[PDB]
């Protein structure tokens, strides 16, 4: 534990902070490659935070 | 692909050997070894470009191949070197003086290859998850040998939103400016949407994640002056000829910055050629300008053609050989073109027939060579075309004597036109 503390002298925390700053009704455009090089295709998703949007 | 064969389409270069020895028939040319060797050596000089302000005058009788050898040199020069072909009567513009048009033509046949270091990131967008507030985003580029995820910024996210980039799109993002350039797609889009059907492009380079020093050579002519003369330049570079810009601070400054670029390694100068066909149409003022304009270091190689002997110079009363003042005529060196013989005429006619994809009998070739030696060569080509058409109409396979002899009476030559012209139609 002492070595860990001395060596600690995170990006995920900054992303969580960015999320905090988000008012809350954030819509995310997300598209990912999915299978049907190997045969595959692209799929699109759109996540809505709250029902208001 | 649909471009019809013209009068000078049969020629496709200047037939020359390793030692510049002219050949009888090659690359669509025939005979005229002296003028062809002169063309070859002046083309070598052009491709060298070490000296500026050299002029050559192609003189000879009509039908000797002046425009032919000019187009042959133009073709042999090949791309990457500008070849500005212009007629003597094109300098007369109602919005720009003759000297201004000549300056434009001179600077238009000079090129500068501008080197530009670029840093482009490319790959396959596996994930373009963007969190729109209505600020946060990440891009997952994939290559055939490595992958990397990049945290996207606000402006980069906005740029990506501008140019719609779905998962699986092959894009080439410039790290310098962030311009979104889509090249294609790597796979279909879910096979479910009843729309947006296209073809899939090949995968990207394995090291496409970050190309460090992609070198792109932007080539532009010295006509870039149009980019400065007015705040809006596209109008002048595309259609507007009213470009009476100020010579001071534009010509001198552009030349100075071009010299600075050449000294600092940014760009390199590539002098082209300016071919003025029927230069005898130039006014004596234009000749006086060429006399001095031909002395600048940025002066291209000025090739000219004249179809006259002793003739009056336009804009004055006294006469000079080739219709050119004694000064400019003496400055340049002249390349005389000797007329073609019967064998050369027959060979040129055969080459033209091969170009037009038309076939005719041996007697047809002989009689047509005779007619061409009598009337002219271009008229012989006109008769070639007419007889080919008459044969096609006749359902024949090749043109016989009875078709050339028929089109000879159907279409008249100037020599026979003036003969039948004795009816004093008008004067
Ligand atoms: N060496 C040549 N080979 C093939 N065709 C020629 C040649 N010389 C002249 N001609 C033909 O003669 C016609 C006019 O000659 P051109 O090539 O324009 O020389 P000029 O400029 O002296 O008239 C053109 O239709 C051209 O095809």
């Amino acid at each position: 534990n002492l070595r860990s503390l001395e060596t600690y002298e995170a990006d995920k925390k900054k992303q969580v902070h960015k999320k905090r700053k988000c008012p809350g009704p954030i819509i995310t455009y997300h598209s990912v490659t999915v299978p049907l090089p190997p045969a595959r295709c692209s799929r699109t998703f759109i996540t809505f935070s709250d029902d208001a949007t | 692909r649909i471009e019809r064969i013209g009068a000078h389409s049969h020629i496709r270069g200047l037939g020359l050997d390793d030692a510049l020895e002219p050949r009888q028939a090659s690359q669509g040319m025939v005979g005229q070894l002296a003028a062809r060797r002169a063309a070859g050596v002046v083309l070598e000089m052009i491709r060298e470009g070490k000296i500026a302000g050299r002029a050559v005058l192609i003189a000879g009788q009509p039908g000797t191949g002046k425009t032919a050898i000019a187009m042959g040199m133009a073709q042999a020069l090949g791309p990457d070197t500008p070849f500005t072909a212009i007629a003597g009567s094109e300098i007369f513009s109602l919005e720009m003086s003759k000297t201004e048009a000549l300056t434009q033509a001179f600077r238009r046949s000079i090129g500068v290859r501008i080197k530009e270091e670029t840093e482009i990131i490319e790959g396959e967008v596996v994930e373009i998850q963007i969190d729109r507030p209505a600020k946060v985003g990440k891009l997952t580029l994939k290559t055939t040998e490595m992958e990397t995820i990049y945290d996207l910024g606000t402006k980069m996210i906005e740029s990506l939103t501008k140019d719609k980039v779905q998962a699986g799109d092959v894009i080439t993002i410039d790290k310098a400016t962030g311009k979104i350039s889509k090249l294609g797609r790597s796979f279909t889009r879910a096979r479910d949407y009843d729309a947006m059907g296209s073809q899939t492009k090949f995968v990207q380079c394995p090291d496409g994640e970050l190309q460090k020093r992609k070198e792109v050579v932007h080539t532009v002519s010295l006509h870039e002056i149009d980019v400065i003369n007015s705040r809006t330049q596209g109008f002048l570079a595309l259609f507007s000829g009213d470009t009476g810009e100020i010579k001071s601070e534009v010509r001198e400054q552009i030349n100075a910055k071009v010299a600075e670029w050449r000294e600092e390694g940014k760009a390199e100068i590539i002098p082209g050629v300016l071919f003025i066909d029927e230069v005898h149409m130039l006014d004596i003022e234009s000749f006086s300008f060429l006399n001095r304009a031909l002395e600048s270091d940025m002066a291209p190689v000025l090739i000219m053609a004249t179809n006259r002997g002793i003739t009056r110079i336009r804009g004055t009363s006294y006469q000079s050989p080739h219709g050119i003042p004694i000064d400019l005529l003496d400055r340049l060196l002249i390349v005389s073109t000797t007329p073609y013989s019967e064998k050369d005429t027959k060979q040129i006619l055969r080459i033209r027939c091969e170009e037009e994809d038309v076939e005719m009998s041996e007697d047809a070739y002989t009689v047509l060579t005779r007619i061409g030696l009598e009337t002219s060569l271009r008229y012989a080509i006109q008769l070639i075309t007419a007889a080919s058409l008459v044969c096609r109409k006749r359902k024949g396979t090749e043109v016989q004597v009875d078709d050339i002899k028929r089109v000879y009476s159907l279409f008249l030559d100037e020599s026979r036109s003036t003969q039948y012209m004795k009816e004093y139609q008008d004067a």
